[PDB]
């Protein structure tokens, strides 16, 4: 991920979570009742 | 299970670029309604006649 300084780890898929949800993503589905 | 399209590995890298050397000429076609049929419907004669 070498984007020149740019940082995308909160809108890109998190490999860590099953869902392959970014972390915003995953925020947003939990926010949703 | 549908498949959602081929998959495509872009080659990024900091210091090169993919530069065109040639075109196409694309013609599509979008179909968009524009009005129905005008219909009226006598309401007495219809409940009526
Ligand atoms: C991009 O951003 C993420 C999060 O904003 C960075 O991850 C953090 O890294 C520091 C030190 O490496 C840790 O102390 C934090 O806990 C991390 N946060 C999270 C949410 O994981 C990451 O280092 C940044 N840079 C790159 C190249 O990914
Ligand atoms: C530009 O160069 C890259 C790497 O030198 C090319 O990407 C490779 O393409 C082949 C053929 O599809 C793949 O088998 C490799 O896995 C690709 N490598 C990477 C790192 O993506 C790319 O095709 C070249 N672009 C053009 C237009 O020729
Ligand atoms: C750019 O693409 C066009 C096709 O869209 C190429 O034209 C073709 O050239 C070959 C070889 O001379 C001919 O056999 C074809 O009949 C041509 N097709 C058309 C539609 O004219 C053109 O050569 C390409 N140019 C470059 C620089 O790659």
């Amino acid at each position: 991920k070498d984007f020149g300084g740019f940082n995308f780890s909160q809108i890109l898929p998190d490999p860590s979570k099953p869902s392959k949800r970014s972390p915003i993503e995953d925020l947003l589905f939990n926010k949703v009742t | 299970t549908m498949s959602l399209g081929a998959e495509n590995s872009v080659a990024y890298s900091n210091n090169s670029i993919a530069i065109p050397t040639n075109f196409t000429i694309s013609v599509t076609t979008e179909i968009l309604p524009v009005s129905m049929t005008k219909t009226s419907v006598d309401c007495t004669m219809y409940i009526c006649g």
